[PDB]
């Protein structure tokens, strides 16, 4: 490797020498140096595996996954968390997956509906609340066009069946009432219950308009994997429109059960998030041959990138709208990289997510000027770590499902200029003296997708790397 | 579009003509209700009839005003000394109490889990409890790992205490690290009864081979019980230095979750220390000051302390910080200081000067079962009607006791209690009964937005006192008891009041004929 | 009408079908101009060319934002202990100075007038001062009648000097009794004028012929000049208690403005003593912690004292407050406290949680000099755009200093300082140049309106910072200046960026797509 | 005289034993004990002197009695405070002098205009400022149907000639210019201000359309002295208008330029504050021929008196309306008397206030079973002191100009159970314990007139004599 990845090796080395020696172990394979010549990694790194034991983990659970990530955005659906009440109460609109509609009455993301299990649920199991649960809301919540059920750890656990009571409820209710075993103990970390709930569409709603009427166009589409946050996927589909195609769905951010039961009628899957529903694009694939693609709205290099690459799928007609929306756009991008290039150039960023960010949005960072030297995921796979290999400068260092710990450690060696990870990182870094910025919630800023989201973007990355107050971490006298 | 000059984020850019157009045609694909059925919807779910129909519930819940137990073991081992969280358990319940108390204190908090998966629901945790605290301790180093417990865990039947036994005996934590544990399962009660849980592991770990005497120390313990005002932990310590009487709160955890940000990261600072805890029984007494959620800290300080446990109420408002001070008076044989008596007759005369725009006003108030009965009663004293009052986790002996205050009090006439209730229950009540504000958290600002689109007239504006409260800043640094939490209290509702004249007196030539300069 | 179970006061009670029929009955009856060409007057103020054509003004002057040196005066000698204020001239002047203070501070404002008439526009004040001076020694037995005058009396040139030694010479007066005066004539300068001109009055008094030795007392003293913050004097002592370093304030009013109602009336209670007067020429040095107003008390402090008159910026803001305490801390050689440090950490801790929400917003702002540089300052700090300061009252030496300030930051590039221009002023300029909000007194609440009238998205909300504040309760009790005072604005701030993004998404199935939870 | 006017005489020589001699034995004519055989108060009291020296007065000066009390509340003319900047600004918006408009457009009482006095005028006279400030602000407020010069202290003491300015720029605008010779120093109170505004008005506004066609009714009345604080001017014309009366104008709350130009059109002149506007009354009826009459809108008692008393000056038409009028209200009189009465009945009050309201709210407070054993006036005159005695229990303290020292002593033994006075005796007051309302501004509260201000003031004297705060004022183990 090269100097900046010795040094990176050498303070992986200083980093996991704290940790029991079995864990120390366990916890080099879950780090490399990046080489750009590398097309994958092979063996150099694992990832989702078990979280160590007592190390202070990033990662949620599968509920989060399945619940927090996947369904709660759906906005005409009702979601129960099923089980006692914290885990419902603390996911109660923290992400910033937008809709639009009328709280309560056509659209419920907001509401926390929930079964409150107390003791006797435990010991005599939770399925007839459930069942008089949905009917109570069926009749106060009249407008839901269906109904899911998040399990959360207990339901399992004590051996009750969540699915007779979601069909035998779908009859009385003529609605779709979808059962999730989306327990937070299973699996490792966000990631399975993205998987589980990938499966759960595919049987339980991708078949429901089968054989029915759908008026078509040759250029419809669906945007998989964009959950809206802050308003990301209204400026990405904004974009679409403009170069000529339809979409018809966008999974799951404002996104509705009727979208979704069109989708297997579509042209073409458009994947961002490819760690949350590869699943169901490959299903649709192989079921009812939509081709898919991958492609990142983040910052204007991947942008026209995506752009033109989803316009040769098409027909030249589409081809040369592509070429139109890229010159319609191209002075308002020159002036934003005119204003705030100068001023965040040359800047190093250690970035640290989930499962698809730390490496989607280098690109608008080096539209700036700014370089990463430092990149890790909660609770991506090995097929993610290959798709980061390609964007990243030799020698960087990139890890996987680090302790608090362990990132305060890589920050303090690395100096980075700016972080961007999540809302438990934030008030840690921000007290080391390094600008924060949040990269899940867009630190209630945003859209960042699209035109209309680099704009956002820069405007944000130098109002926190610049602000004044920076310089007054130390006292005067000191 | 956007303008280089002036970039709109989320709110307003989609406010622009080309996202209106953009929402209208996307609306064509969701086959959404008409409007005209929306709007039926909608102002049917603000009617006595459904009223009616939301309270036949028996099953469904519907945005809860409460969180669950080992929430509150976390804040309560917050507060002493060098002390890591930890909950055995699952890892997605940890990532959730961290970032809720996150939002609210703008705070790093810190706290593990050892990450039951499928494995360990077949097992049992033991291999995660052993690796847990070894890894916890090697990386994080704290002197006390406070131990509570996930659904999971308890579902399970994980015998905690044995698990503990093992780990010491195995050597997978060291006889230097202690480790009070409790359990909490969050299928029974909420974080105010695994905070007292928790409190129960810590007096046992640190005290019960104690042989104490009440009044070998000159000194008063203080039990704040799960509280989330930096000021109140401040204001009790203030006091009792200008009584002159040696004090200990057991569990404080205001200065971790107050760290200045100098260039440091401080995973600990502050809190109560192991010899406060140790020498506990040697005070004259501990004072309980949120009694109806202290139940198992009343029979540590009366069965294990033998003290006696005198009785307080929640020090809210000016008659109960009065009796606190009477109390502490009394058992430690020292006077009210001269500067505590000054302080009340400022806030005496605060509230004569605000008293007419407070008078009659009509109030509804949520949130834990010890605050909500210190507020009511503030309220009353004030000559406030606190109408409608609710506390989704409080139980029947409590109500008996709200209703026996308010029977007793003149501007209690028209009160209504609601105990196992939720906020969905809170909303019809702001439509049917319609007071004149209602004080809550966060989570009120959605009933605040739904009364609002009744109409004008119908608006109960939200007064935000309680947790969480994640939409303003830096409000967990004020003060709720004592005299100068009083002041904030009167403070808080007179000027909300007074925004809510102004704002309805506010239209040039229609009703600012009563947009008064002075009042 | 009225319904007896709901009583409704002037507003709602106007708002009534009998009482809008009442207003269409009396119109008839005005010879009103139309409706039409009234709203058609609106608009044409709300414009560029009505704002050029008021910036053309010479001679009339609209909503000052200023008040008469007098005023000043009286609370200047409200912070000496057993200090009657009294004020030789026309009694109307009295009614209004105390009346002035009553709405702002909610408490009792004792002041005297020697009532001066027709009679002593002829003969001269002398016979009134002799008898005002034996009827307010027997009346309220003051240990210092401290005597200041309304313009009638500096018109007719009354020698005060004379006056109040032949009252003594003659008997009217006992020789005890202090009775230091100045002039304070409403027609030259303004409030803060008349502070700076009693405060040289007392210095003359009780030090003319003093033998001063700075640094014989290991003190410093203080002097705030005219402040009408509770916070602001107990922050400084509390500092001062906390650096380890004696010091007295001169002229400290905040205990006989926030007495107790227990009972009593106590017309004089604290205050800068008799014997903190007499020797402060022998502190190390006198602090003058609002330079632009306190310019005849840097002459004393440097002429009389031979003091060096360290120059310190007013303490509003984080480094404003670190070279407060540095400047301490070298004139005393003592360090700064660790506890005071802890504070400032905590400050920036809550500067960096709230920047997103304050970096670039933009702000007008009106107040007092030394106030309104203070606040620009900080603003600068925060990362915000001070786009439109005013201050009536200031000159050109600060509006010189003000734009250096200004050119030398990178949030001052579109700031406008004006000068000598009053709230009509001000107010064509939040409709021209929009900023977010408007940093005012409740004067600036009829803008508000104004601004509103127009439309809501020319709405420019009002947060009140400075004096007076008459339209909410008890804002006077809270703290500006040093960290505590700079913990409040920030607050302040960052809370009122978000009270107004939650109004404006609050809109349902409209722009609450954006009415977020979590902020 | 009772048991109670001798221990109130004992207490007037105990008050007054800490004066100085000289002022002791003046002061000793301004309070007496009422005799209810007395029909006048002759030679026992003297009023309207001036001021004590140095003894913290009450009152106020005559540009308050002209700009804060007559003028002020005009609404579409523009007044001038004409010298430096303090009195307007104190006085800036403090009185409650309700109308309806829109402020700085049609209509300008709340905006603060000065010609803001600074030492160059002082030196060169202002009348040449005075001049081009009125030429700007017609340029600024055009719709003002007249404009009023205020004088503040200096104007008269050097030498302007503000009469010739107003000339000179009401011929120059074409719209009426008002000079008033308000300064304060004139007088010894607010008083005189009042009769120099009175005539002004008679001068310079009263004569404007002389000779000029106006279409009368045989009903036409005008509000004479009702300056509508908190809208008690509107509580008061709802009830004339319902006996069938017109009410052609309103001075001067809620007023207007024009409506005081039509008052000589007029049948009947209806005197509520006698003191400050009885002269323009009796001029009046002398050089137009137009009665005029006192009444009362205070309680019940003293409305149906007043408003059978108006009717009887008319025809059976509106003896008969009166009837119906009182007849209208009377239910609602019932209820407020048995909510009220039973929680006020008994209690004791003190009244402390300006010119007309001691005595005027009487009836009031014994409709509600309260009892007045104390009122003060500030600027009473003698005749305002006759008016008083038909409504005191025998051995009632009747004084006048009080001293703070003197209210304070009088309080202290007396112990009233109420106070009713201004802003300056309010937090003194609320201090020692006494429940206190503010009677001039209502206490931020009102209107106290009519039938819909005594259900008002009802409410507004319980919420602040039951108040439970009283019962707290003494620490508990105090
Ligand atoms: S941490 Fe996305 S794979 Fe999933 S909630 Fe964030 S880096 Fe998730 S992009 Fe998405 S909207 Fe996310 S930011 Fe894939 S959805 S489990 Mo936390
Ligand atoms: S890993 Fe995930 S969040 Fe944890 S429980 Fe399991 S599904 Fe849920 Fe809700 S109630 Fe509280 S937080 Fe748990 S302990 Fe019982
Ligand atoms: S008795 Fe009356 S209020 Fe007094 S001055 Fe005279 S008219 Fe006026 Fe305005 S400016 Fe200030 S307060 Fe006076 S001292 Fe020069
Ligand atoms: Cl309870
Ligand atoms: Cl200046
Ligand atoms: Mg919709
Ligand atoms: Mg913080
Ligand atoms: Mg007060
Ligand atoms: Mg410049
Ligand atoms: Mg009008």
């Amino acid at each position: 490797t090269n100097a900046t990845g010795e040094r990176n090796l050498a303070l992986i080395q200083e980093v996991l020498e704290v940790f029991p020696e079995t864990a120390r172990k366990e916890r080099r394979k879950h780090m490399m140096v990046s080489d750009p010549k590398m097309k994958s990694v092979g063996k150099c790194i694992i990832s989702n595996r078990k979280s160590q034991p007592g190390v202070m983990t990033v990662r949620g659970c599968a509920y989060a996954g399945s619940k927090g990530v996947v369904f709660g955005p759906i906005k005409d659906m009702a979601h129960i968390s099923h089980g006692p009440v914290g885990c419902g109460q603390y996911s109660r609109a923290g992400r910033r997956n937008y809709y639009t509609g009328v709280s309560g009455v056509d659209s419920f993301g907001t509401l926390n509906f929930t079964s409150d299990f107390q003791e006797r649920d435990i010991v005599f199991g939770g399925d007839k609340k459930l069942s008089k649960l949905i009917e109570e809301m069926e009749l106060l919540f009249p407008l839901t066009k269906g109904i899911t059920i998040q399990s959360e750890c207990p339901v399992g656990l004590i051996g009750d069946d969540i699915s007779a009571v979601a069909n035998a409820s779908s009859k009385a209710l003529d609605k779709p009432v979808i059962p999730v075993r989306c327990e937070g103990f299973r699996g490792v970390s966000q990631s399975l219950g993205h998987h589980i709930a990938n499966d759960v569409v595919r049987d339980w709603i991708l078949n429901n308009r089968e054989g029915q009427p759908f008026e078509t166009t040759p250029y419809d589409v669906a945007i998989i994997g964009d959950y809206n946050i802050g308003g990301d996927a209204w400026a990405s589909r904004i974009l679409l429109e403009e170069m000529g195609l339809r979409v018809v769905a966008q999974w799951s951010g404002d996104g509705t059960l009727v979208e979704m039961e069109n989708t297997p009628f579509v042209k073409l899957n458009l994947v961002h998030c490819y760690r949350s529903m590869n699943y169901i694009a490959r299903h649709m694939e192989e079921k009812h041959q939509i081709p898919w693609m991958e492609y990142n709205f983040f910052g204007p290099t991947k942008i026209a990138e995506s752009l033109r690459k989803i316009a040769d799928q098409f027909d030249d007609t589409i081809r040369a709208n592509a070429e139109a929306v890229i010159a319609r756009y191209e002075g308002q991008m020159a002036a934003i990289i005119a204003k705030y290039r100068p001023r965040l150039e040359g800047r190093k960023v250690l970035l640290y997510m989930g499962g698809l960010r730390p490496r989607h949005v280098i690109g608008a960072y080096e539209d700036l000027g700014m370089e990463i030297i430092a990149a890790g995921y909660e609770f991506a796979h090995n097929d993610d770590y290959d798709r980061t290999l390609p964007d990243l400068k030799e020698g960087t260092l990139l890890f996987d499902d680090a302790s608090s710990y362990e990132l305060e450690a890589f920050v303090k060696a690395l100096k980075p200029d700016l972080i961007g990870s999540g809302i438990k990182e934030k008030y840690i870094f921000q007290k080391m003296g390094v600008p924060f910025r949040q990269m899940h919630s867009w630190d209630y800023s945003g859209p960042y997708h699209g035109y209309d989201g680099f704009a956002i973007f820069a405007r944000d990355m130098d109002m926190t790397l610049n602000n004044p107050a920076w310089n007054e971490l130390t006292a005067p006298w000191l | 579009s956007q303008t280089i000059d002036k970039i709109n984020s989320c709110y307003p850019l989609f406010e622009q003509d080309e996202y209106q157009e953009l929402f209208r045609n996307k609306r064509q694909l969701e086959e959404a209700h008409d409007a005209q059925r929306v709007q039926e919807v909608f102002a049917w779910t603000t009617t006595a009839e459904y009223e009616a129909l939301n309270f036949r519930r028996e099953a469904l819940t519907v945005d809860p005003a409460k969180a669950c137990q080992p929430l509150g073991a976390v804040l309560c081992s917050l507060g002493f000394a060098n002390t890591l969280p930890y909950v055995h358990g699952s890892q997605g319940c940890v990532a959730y109490f961290r970032t809720y108390f996150n939002r609210h204190f703008k705070e790093p908090i810190a706290c593990v889990s050892d990450s039951m998966t499928e494995d360990a629901a077949v097992f049992g945790g033991n291999n995660n409890m052993n690796l847990g605290l070894q890894n916890a301790s090697a990386l994080y180093k704290p002197e006390i790992i406070a131990v509570s417990t996930t659904c999971m865990a308890e579902v399970i039947g994980d015998d905690l205490q044995a698990f503990i036994a093992n780990a010491k005996k195995d050597g997978f934590v060291d006889s230097s690290i202690a480790v009070p544990h409790a359990h909490t399962p969050s299928f029974i009660g909420s974080h105010v009864t695994g905070w007292d849980n928790m409190f129960e592991g810590f007096a046992k770990t640190f005290t019960a081979d104690y042989q104490g005497q009440p009044g070998k120390l000159p000194k008063l313990n203080l039990v704040t019980g799960f509280e989330t005002y930096l000021g109140n932990f401040r204001v009790l310590k203030r006091m009792m230095e200008q009584m002159a009487v040696p004090c200990s709160l057991l569990s404080d955890p205001s200065e971790v979750l107050d760290t200045p940000a100098d260039g440091h990261y401080r995973m600990y600072s502050g809190g109560t220390t192991q010899q406060e805890m140790k020498e506990a029984p040697d005070a004259i007494d501990t004072l309980l000051l949120q009694p109806w959620q202290l139940l198992k800290s009343k029979k540590v300080v009366q069965e294990m302390w033998n003290q006696p446990a005198t009785e307080v109420a929640i020090p809210l408002g000016l008659a109960a910080t009065d009796e606190l001070l009477m109390t502490v008076s009394q058992l430690s044989g020292k006077p009210i200081a001269d500067a505590l008596t000054l302080e009340r007759g400022r806030l005496v005369d605060m509230m004569l000067d605000s008293h007419t725009w407070l008078h009659g006003k009509k109030f509804g108030l949520y949130g834990d079962p010890d605050f909500v009965m210190g507020l009511t009663r503030f309220l009353l004293e004030l000559g406030c009607e606190p109408t409608v009052i609710l506390s989704h986790n409080a139980n029947k002996r409590w109500q008996k006791a709200m209703n026996k205050m308010l029977d007793a009090s003149p501007y209690g006439r028209d009160s209504e209690v609601f105990i196992n209730c939720d906020l969905w229950h809170f909303r019809s009540l702001m439509f049917t009964r319609q007071p004149d504000f209602m004080i809550g958290n966060s989570y009120g600002k959605f009933i605040q937005r739904d009364t609002l689109a009744k109409g004008k007239a119908f608006e109960v504006p939200l007064i935000r006192l309680g947790f969480p409260l994640f939409d303003r800043h830096h409000l967990h640094r004020q003060t709720t008891w004592g005299y100068e939490g009083a002041m904030n209290i009167v403070t808080t509702l007179v000027n909300a009041v007074l925004e809510k004249l102004d704002s309805d007196t506010s239209q040039l030539g229609k009703t600012d004929y009563s947009f008064d300069l002075v009042r």
